[PDB]
């Protein structure tokens, strides 16, 4: 849009806010391994009605989580989609996550800048390999992170998760950070390949968190 | 471009419901559905009027009346044309009367939506035949074309749209729906698809046919 | 209202139209006059810095004549509307423009630009005009918004209305062969006098500064 | 109100006439035309102790030169645009291009960008200073208008070249160079200075030579 | 707000059409066009240096048809040089000569168009049309800037309108080219001028002789 | 957009002024023996990957940029230059001229909306290092001496008071060090800054490893 | 390429070789079938180049399902099949050729058979379009009776099958012969 | 088309939205048969191919547009593969389409909030909803409309994942019918259709229908 | 150059050759990948020139693996094959690629499939196909030793039949054969069958 005195954009901090109240999604990082772990709340009754928040898969060896608008979320996701296809293609040799996240950035960014388009609601951040994680605010900022949480109250979670960093740990063990600072949308990027992981699997893990802050 | 019509507060879209208004505001016309017919009227000085009337032909079997603005009527009543040609070349038959309304409804769609200009001022009646049988809908202004076994359009028909009915009751034939429509409808305009597929105006010394 | 060269006002006036009207009303004379023998459109313009030169009058062929007043960069490429369009009709024609014909082209010209919302109209009224022995002179002068109306010699500019008694004596003003000129250097009470009679040969002409000298010392 | 593409009730547009509102913040420019030479200085602003000032002077063609004073990307633009229609005309014809035609040209584009709505007018005025044969100096007001000069001054503080300038005669002392370029820089007052005419064409005598010559104003 | 363009009010009717009409009311220049048994006159006063020699409301647009205009004046130019090319268009494509309503289906929706469509402004002309049909009979329809291919047996334009509906009717109550021709010119006389037949030559339509025009006003 | 003001002054670009402000500084010095150029890296999040995001860039292989203002813009404004920068070498092995770089990319700066990001680009070319600054305003200037960012608004008089043409790249990575460290809340390390240099002999663009300023600190 | 499509008192019948062999008539294929069903009382028989035919049956596929649920009424043959000779007439080139066989009740039977540019032949009886056509009409011209039941007209075209089938090298293995009647449809594999 | 709030959130689409919750109830239901979805309505039910159709809400004359341009994709995606269109990719179509229109544009979003559903094979009955902001999720049940949260949670309230039609069109009918009236909606307009594996069968003078008019009799 | 796939009901085995001959004088260059993996269970066979099945085999490629990346389903065979065929047909006959290929898979409801396609977009469902001039070779003997309900592996001793008979009478073709064998659980390749 157009620049304010104080040479702040108003589109982009008003859009910003839209990620600023959202569902809350963060990353732990590693050497092969990622944690990447979201939250989305749905009626009880209807198991189907949210297939979609799961993290998404940009490439076998890539992987998104977002927060923000779904229906703007749908879009930039396949605009990566077709996009990592194209370098895939160009290339014939995969996606590397440095090239999707400037990639995503150069868009977001784009339509903050050129007339007649409504800029972006949604903050994303990608997983991808070694491995490492890239953060993509509306502003169409992107940056690496060790660590990060995007979403509501992406403060709490986050500066909370300052507190109990480490860097390198467990497969397993990786993934407790998560909750700890995180129903839940789980999914864990190892091997080069995104995975969703087992709703049972973690439910051991789901009852000690339950009750380690109860005992 | 710009869509200057946008949505209110309170959730309606504030032009249309102008567009409304102006029909509301302008001039009266019938339709009647006989079992074997349709029928559709109009109250309609140096103006030679027999070169204008709200009647027109789209095709040997569809016929239509508009409410609002005349130039409207013609601009729609053009492409409406345009489009039972467009489609007896795209196909080998004639069209089928809730085609040719669908396909109207979509144009009176787009500039309702599409960006810069003024929605359309006017309804529509639209009588015909089919294989299916004898047709009326009418066209709203919003794209809320819909089934007809009577109708109204113009000038204070809040109290004259509910004349039309007693046809229904025993008076199924053509002959006996006339003093329905005229009658109800108490210049003027009368188009009659009838138990053949031509329908053609009655002449004003048919309509003294019918005064009697 | 009167935000727009397109909406109309309440009362059906164009005000965005009838500013430009105040423009040319405000912007320098720019007579041309018409004798029984021929044609003579000037100008006064009123703009060490030069002031050898500043030509208001330029043609579109060594016959036909433009003037004009207002802004001057509209009408400068008006002017380039005419050249182009007397070429073009040249190129398909193969003869020389009737200036009537050019004079309702330029006259579409300016009146496109007053139709579109974005646009802005062209501040500058045009006097255009030729004469032969054959095609007698006339001078057509080109409101903006339309409207271009042959004339016998129209004053156009900042003070016509007040030098329009003195074209109003176009009998006297008719009456001349070559001395025209020489009444007009008093009647005003830079300068672009020009020609088109038989003596000019019809052809369009700079008037000769040596002929310009009898008119300055004739008082 | 508030956009080029609609009049003021006076009959004005205001959009155009901001851009002399921009024109006085630039830093002022002064020409001096000899018979035979053209000269013109300019002054180049400092933005810092470390800054090195930016040139005024440009260099469109053999015998053409130019010397923008308003904000400098439309300054740029109209330089490139000028260089990109000299080299077009030579390209197309074996031949210099012609002075006047070229500013008829750029003076064609600045209308074109103050006319249309979504374009916004320039805020520069070139001062043109060449010759294909005789030595000229061209203004371009940030509009279709544009206007042959004998000596003009330009920009900031330009008020007092201005007045300074009926001191002297364009050519009171034509006939030397050196007069000329004494003349040029008593009416201005590192600062540059240009010089074009006869037998070389442009050049920028921005040398020592010309830091040599700054005392003879005061030797 | 909705005045400021071509919008729908809140009672559901359209503005500017109104104020188009107020400017083709305010015109001032009332024309009478009345058809003739077997024939059709159309009328209008032909209203300094100025040149009634040129002055004309009436318009042939074909040999068989002729339009007279009233409204905006460069609008009126333009509605006839789109009428001109409608002709011209339909005789290239089906080699007929348009019957009168069929120039009107061209003139009322071109003229029509603007209306829906906010940008470019509504129509500020308006005027009846004549001609001979491939019916026998003698076809005189009119148009309004609101669409209208309207239709009459006899109509006026201007800023006299329905006023001159009732006195039309006593003409009305005794409506060859004596008979008809008288009809009209004191239509004029009732509430120079200049009148204009289709059937001079029964088909082709011109405007009726200058020596003839006193005949008729005087008997 | 380009409404002009009634102090004739362009609105929107003027507007468009305080975006540089927001940028964390940085001082290209350019030397007789080459072009310095320095920059805050302790805009850093603590938990970001450390020293994982450079303000300083690289335009073409003997060009290295410094950017103010917002992150994005100035993303852009470096992808398109190091476009054009490139292409000017299309078969032809001399890279674009500092000052031609610098003015394609003003050039384009000047015609959306107008960029919020100010450049320190420098190289060396002819020879000479050079520095432009580019003004958001895409007003192009060759400084000497010159830095970025809202603490440029008094780190500048820094400049003024130390700098001499004659420095050794090393005497003037001492200097740039200087100014720089003076606006900076921590004692300068390696992760408060992100120096880069292009040598008047090796012409390479190079960020310093860390090593090297913890070095010479 | 061999199609046929005789008609009946209250039937019609179409059929087919079931060979789409490649250049130099090579049998690179047995199982290829080239008649469609487009709708309950709907048929085309393609034949001619056989990318074309999947790309023209594919077309139809489109416009024709598009038509009913764009308006009700399963579409009736004349429909279809000018509708048809409007799809082919585009382009020749679309087409290097096909020649379409359109088949079924409208409960009037109705057989038409378009040519590749679209010229169609509105007939009240049978037509043959395919590379053995000739044969076809020779057969069938004479074979044929006017109305018959549905397995006496069905050892009709078989026999005309069975005569072509023999006098061609490009003729197939099989026959997708299919009788039908506005209730019941009947598809049968002869050899 | 309108920028974003200052609190965070769009101006349009909020009234569009309004304007959809004006809308007549629509609802759905999914047993093992296939999708049943009712109507408070002329057909307001409409099928995208045979094995989907979708039952809308909202500013209908400009769904309209929705159910022709689905109908575009469906068939289009046909003809691309020769394979019946999944209805999560339909879904995606038109989500895609009222996407494309809030953000850039400047014309004005779909006023049109609707339901859809239909057996791709691949992963058995589907249900989902539409919203003019470009947000849909799958359902097992829904209530779009008028009274929306108040005729969902009489089903949230009692309700289970399989019945069979002939029991849980009923259920439908609990909700759809008291919300309005006991017997209204089987005294005046109503539309419950469903795909057994193609067409909506049920009718509203069909003779099945009388056992929706029959309801009662077991109600009371 | 010759191409061959085969399939049963506890099979599609795509044997093919591995020659790619820069000038057609000479096999200058070897153990060329003719085959494309597009799919967990769906192999792509393409032959003619090395440029056109390369461009369209990566584009055929990127477009399903795009299609899959999107919606959740994988892409059921018969639409791979419809989709390489509206491809490599949406070509004017002025532009199609030179190129043979077999598509074979694996599916959740019909199985095994194949189908066989050629340089005009023509194609068929088939229980074994050839390319190449060698077509004409082993298509005898892949039609007279066939076993519709045959185990795997005595289809790869008629495979050893093919080739053994490819390189006595033909185009001499003795390097070893790759051959994607695809299974319930995965594709097997053999780079050694000679």
């Amino acid at each position: 849009t157009v620049f304010s005195p104080d040479g702040h954009l108003l589109q982009v901090e008003h859009a910003l806010e839209a990620v600023k109240k959202g569902g809350c999604a963060v990353a732990i990082k590693s050497s092969n391994f990622a944690v990447l772990a979201v939250e989305k709340k749905n009626i009880p009754k209807l198991q189907n009605p949210k297939t979609t928040e799961k993290l998404i898969k940009l490439d076998e060896h890539n992987c998104l989580a977002f927060a923000g608008l779904n229906a703007d979320a749908r879009v930039l996701v396949n605009k990566t989609r077709l996009e990592c296809q194209r370098y895939y293609l160009n290339m014939d040799e995969p996606a590397p996550v440095d090239y999707i996240a400037k990639y995503v950035a150069k868009v977001q960014q784009k339509f903050t800048h050129r007339g007649g388009v409504r800029p972006f609601g949604i903050a994303t951040l990608i997983a991808g390999f070694e491995i490492c994680i890239y953060q993509t605010e509306p502003s169409g900022i992107y940056a690496a992170w060790k660590a990060q949480a995007i979403g509501k109250n992406a403060k709490i979670v986050q500066e909370f998760l300052e507190k109990n960093y480490q860097e390198n740990m467990e497969q397993k063990d990786c993934i407790f950070l998560a909750l700890k600072a995180i129903n839940v949308e789980v999914a864990l990027l190892t091997e080069k390949d995104l995975t969703f992981i087992e709703e049972q699997e973690i439910n051991s893990m789901v009852e000690l968190i339950d009750q380690e802050r109860t005992k | 471009s710009f869509s200057l019509t946008t949505f209110s507060p309170t959730g309606k879209l504030v032009q249309i419901e102008y567009a409304l208004n102006r029909v509301s505001s302008s001039s009266p016309a019938l339709g009647i559905r006989a079992k074997n017919g349709v029928i559709i009227a109009t109250e309609k000085e140096l103006i030679e009027e027999n070169s204008i009337f709200k009647i027109q032909q789209i095709s040997e079997h569809i016929g239509i009346v508009y409410a609002g603005m005349p130039g409207d009527f013609r601009v729609l009543l053009k492409r409406a044309r345009k489009e039972a040609i467009r489609y007896s070349l795209q196909y080998g038959s004639e069209i089928l009367v809730k085609e040719l309304v669908k396909i109207i409804a979509s144009i009176v769609q787009e500039f309702t939506q599409t960006g810069g200009v003024r929605p359309f001022g006017l309804s529509l009646l639209i009588c015909g035949v089919d294989v299916y049988g004898y047709h009326l809908y009418q066209i709203d202004p919003s794209g809320c074309y819909f089934n007809w076994m009577a109708t109204c359009v113009g000038k204070d028909y809040q109290n004259n749209m509910s004349f039309l009915e007693k046809r229904y009751n025993k008076d199924i034939e053509i002959e006996d729906a006339i003093h329905t429509a005229i009658l109800t409808l108490k210049n003027i305009e009368i188009g009659v698809a009838y138990d053949n597929k031509p329908f053609k105006i009655l002449t004003q010394n048919e309509i003294k046919d019918y005064l009697i | 209202y009167d935000l727009s060269v397109s909406t109309f006002s309440p009362d059906g006036r164009l005000y965005q139209v009838e500013y430009i009207y105040k423009s040319i009303n405000n912007n320098n004379t720019a007579l041309c006059l018409e004798c029984k023998d021929g044609i003579i459109c000037c100008c006064i313009n009123s703009n060490m810095i030069k002031k050898n030169s500043y030509n208001r009058i330029y043609h579109v062929n060594n016959n036909i004549i433009i003037t004009y007043s207002g802004f001057d960069g509209d009408a400068r490429n008006i002017i380039d509307r005419a050249r182009s369009e007397a070429n073009t009709y040249y190129y398909n024609f193969h003869t020389n423009i009737p200036l009537h014909i050019l004079v309702n082209r330029i006259s579409l010209y300016i009146h496109a630009y007053t139709l579109y919302w974005h646009m802005r109209p062209f501040a500058a009224s045009i006097i255009i005009s030729s004469f032969n022995e054959k095609d007698k002179g006339d001078i057509y002068c080109i409101e903006p918004n339309g409207a271009c109306y042959k004339y016998s010699g129209i004053v156009i500019g900042k003070n016509k209305e007040m030098f329009k008694t003195e074209i109003e004596k176009k009998d006297y003003k008719d009456i001349n062969v070559r001395d025209a000129i020489e009444d007009i250097y008093k009647f005003i009470l830079l300068v672009n006098f020009s020609w088109i009679c038989k003596e000019s040969s019809y052809e369009f002409q700079n008037i000769h500064e040596e002929i310009l000298t009898p008119a300055l010392n004739k008082a | 109100d508030t956009d080029n593409i609609i009049y003021s009730p006076e009959g004005r547009l205001y959009q155009v006439e901001y851009a002399s509102e921009a024109i006085k913040q630039g830093t002022c420019a002064v020409a001096i035309k000899s018979k035979d030479y053209v000269v013109v200085s300019g002054l180049k602003k400092c933005i810092s102790k470390l800054s090195f000032p930016q040139e005024k002077i440009f260099k469109i063609d053999d015998y053409i030169g130019i010397s923008m004073s308003g904000i400098t990307s439309d300054a740029k633009v109209l330089t490139k645009f000028m260089q990109n229609e000299c080299l077009s005309h030579k390209f197309l014809y074996n031949e210099n291009i012609n002075i006047e035609s070229l500013v008829r040209s750029v003076a064609d584009k600045y209308q074109k960008n103050t006319q249309k709505s979504s374009k916004r007018a320039f805020g520069v005025g070139l001062m043109i200073a060449a010759y294909h044969n005789e030595p000229c100096i061209f203004e371009t007001r940030p509009n279709g208008s544009y206007f042959e000069y004998d000596a003009l001054s330009f920009g900031a503080r330009s008020h007092a070249s201005k007045t300074y300038l009926e001191k002297n005669l364009h050519l009171f002392e034509e006939c030397s160079l050196e007069e000329l370029i004494l003349h040029c820089l008593k009416a201005l007052k590192n600062t540059a200075l240009a010089v074009v005419g006869k037998n070389h064409p442009w050049q920028e005598i921005s040398s020592l030579q010309l830091e040599e010559y700054l005392s003879k104003v005061k030797m | 707000y909705d005045r400021h363009l071509t919008i729908f009010s809140p009672d559901g009717n359209l503005y500017q059409i109104e104020y188009a009409i107020k400017a083709v009311k305010n015109t001032n220049i009332t024309s009478v066009g009345v058809k003739g048994e077997n024939c059709a006159v159309i009328i209008s006063q032909k209203k300094k240096l100025l040149d009634y020699n040129n002055i004309t409301n009436i318009y042939n647009i074909t040999d068989e048809i002729g339009c007279s205009m009233v409204g905006m004046p460069g609008d009126c130019l333009s509605m006839v040089y789109k009428a001109r090319s409608e002709a011209s268009e339909f005789l290239y494509s089906n080699g007929y000569n348009v019957n009168a309503e069929t120039l009107c289906r061209n003139i009322c929706d071109k003229i029509q168009v603007y209306t829906q469509h906010a940008y470019m402004r509504l129509h500020a002309c308006s005027g009846m049309i004549i001609g001979i049909d491939e019916n026998n009979k003698p076809e005189l329809f009119k148009f309004d800037p609101s669409g209208f291919c309207a239709g009459y047996r006899a109509c006026v334009i201007g800023n006299k309108e329905q006023e001159s509906i009732s006195v039309l009717e006593r003409l009305l109550e005794k409506r060859d080219i004596r008979n008809t021709t008288i009809l009209a010119i004191e239509a004029l006389q009732t509430i120079e001028i200049e009148v204009a037949i289709v059937s001079t030559k029964n088909r082709n339509f011109t405007q009726i002789s200058e020596k003839e025009i006193d005949n008729y006003l005087t008997y | 957009v380009n409404t002009f003001s009634p102090e004739g002054r362009l609105f929107q670009v003027e507007y468009a002024l305080g975006a540089i402000k927001l940028g964390s500084t940085a001082v290209g010095i350019c030397v007789n023996d080459g072009v310095i150029l320095a920059s805050e890296r302790r805009i850093s999040s603590t938990l970001i990957e450390k020293d994982s995001v450079e303000k300083l860039l690289s335009i073409d292989d003997h060009i290295g940029c410094a950017m103010s203002g917002l992150m994005a813009d100035a993303r852009t404004l470096i992808d398109y230059a190091r476009v054009e920068c490139n292409h000017y070498k299309f078969i032809y092995n001399e890279n674009i001229n500092i000052k031609s770089c610098v003015e394609l990319i003003s050039e384009l700066a000047l015609d959306s909306r107008p960029f919020g990001v100010a450049l320190l680009i420098g190289g060396v070319d002819k020879n000479g290092p050079c520095l432009w600054y580019t003004e958001p305003s895409g007003t192009n200037t060759r400084f000497s001496a010159a830095s970025i960012g809202s603490a440029q608004e008094g780190a500048e008089l820094l400049l003024q008071e130390n700098y001499k043409k004659d420095m050794t790249f090393e005497q003037a990575e001492i200097l740039a060090l200087t100014v720089l460290r003076q606006v900076m809340e921590d004692k300068l390390s390696t992760s408060n800054v992100e120096i880069c240099a292009i040598k008047k002999s090796d012409q390479t663009f190079y960020k310093y490893n860390t090593d090297d300023i913890s070095r010479i600190i | 390429g061999c199609v046929l499509g005789m008609s009946g008192s209250n039937c019609v019948a179409i059929a087919c070789d079931l060979r789409l062999g490649a250049n130099t008539f090579t049998t690179v294929s047995t199982k290829f079938s080239k008649i469609f069903k487009m709708n309950n009382n709907v048929y085309v028989g393609l034949s001619g180049l056989a990318t074309d035919i999947q790309t023209l049956y594919e077309i139809l596929r489109y416009r024709v399902n598009l038509y009913e649920v764009r308006q009700d009424a399963e579409m009736d043959v004349e429909c279809f099949a000018n509708m048809l000779s409007s799809i082919l007439y585009s382009n020749r080139f679309s087409p290097y050729f096909v020649n379409p066989i359109v088949v079924g009740f409208k409960y009037e039977p109705y057989l038409t058979a378009y040519d590749l540019i679209g010229a169609k032949c509105e007939t009240r009886d049978f037509v043959v379009n395919g590379v053995t056509s000739e044969q076809l009409f020779g057969m069938c011209e004479s074979l044929y009776v006017k109305d018959q039941d549905e397995n006496g007209l069905f050892e009709t075209i078989s026999q005309c099958l069975l005569s072509a089938l023999d006098r061609d090298c490009i003729s197939g293995w099989g026959a997708e012969v299919l009788v039908l009647t506005p209730e019941k449809i009947i598809k049968k594999k002869l050899k | 088309t309108t920028t974003f709030s200052p609190e965070g959130r769009l101006y349009q689409v909020e009234y569009a939205l309004e304007a959809i919750n004006n809308a007549s109830i629509t609802i759905g239901l999914i047993t093992k048969d296939g999708v049943i979805l009712g109507a408070d309505k002329y057909e307001k039910i409409y099928k995208i191919d045979k094995h989907i159709f979708c039952g809308v809400a909202g500013l209908n004359a400009d769904a309209n547009i929705l159910i022709n341009q689905s109908r575009l994709y469906a068939q289009r995606y046909l003809y691309n593969y020769n394979e019946v269109q999944p209805v999560s990719q339909l879904v995606v179509q038109i989500c895609d389409i009222k996407q494309s229109y809030t953000q850039y544009g400047g014309l004005r979003p779909y006023g049109v909030s609707f339901l859809i559903g239909g057996y791709d094979t691949k992963d058995g009955y589907q249900l989902y909803h539409t919203d003019p902001s470009g947000n849909y999720s799958g359902w097992f049940a829904t209530a779009i409309g008028t009274n929306n949260l108040t005729a969902s949670s009489v089903l949230k309230q009692e309700w289970k994942n399989d019945m069979t039609l002939e029991e849980g069109l009923l259920l439908a009918l609990k909700t759809l019918a008291k919300s309005t009236d006991t017997e209204i909606p089987k005294s005046e307009k109503i539309e419950l259709a469903y795909l057994t594996n193609k067409d909506g069968e049920v009718y509203q003078k069909y003779l099945t229908e009388k056992e929706i008019e029959e309801l009662i009799k077991l109600y009371t | 150059d010759t191409l061959i796939g085969l399939r049963g009901n506890n099979f599609v085995v795509l044997a093919a050759d591995t020659y790619s001959i820069n000038s057609i004088i000479k096999l200058k260059n070897d153990d060329n990948t003719k085959f494309y993996d597009i799919h967990g269970n769906k192999c792509l066979l393409l032959g003619g020139s090395i440029g056109d099945r390369l461009q369209f085999g990566e584009f055929i490629r990127k477009n399903v693996h795009l299609y899959q990346y999107q919606n959740n389903t994988d892409m059921f065979v018969k639409s791979f094959a419809f989709f390489t065929r509206k491809n490599l047909a949406y070509y004017l006959r002025r532009n199609p690629f030179e190129v043979n290929c077999l598509i074979a898979g694996y599916d959740k409801k019909d199985g095994y499939q194949l189908y066989w396609c050629d340089y005009l977009s023509n194609m068929d469902s088939v229980n074994k196909g050839a390319h190449g001039y060698g077509a004409y070779l082993v298509s005898a003997i892949l039609d007279k030793y066939y076993h519709e309900n045959l185990t795997v592996d005595e289809a790869l001793d008629i495979f050893k039949l093919c080739f053994e008979e490819l390189k006595k009478r033909f185009l001499l073709t003795q390097i070893n054969y790759e051959l994607r064998i695809m299974y319930d659980n995965k594709v097997e390749t053999q780079y050694v069958t000679v």
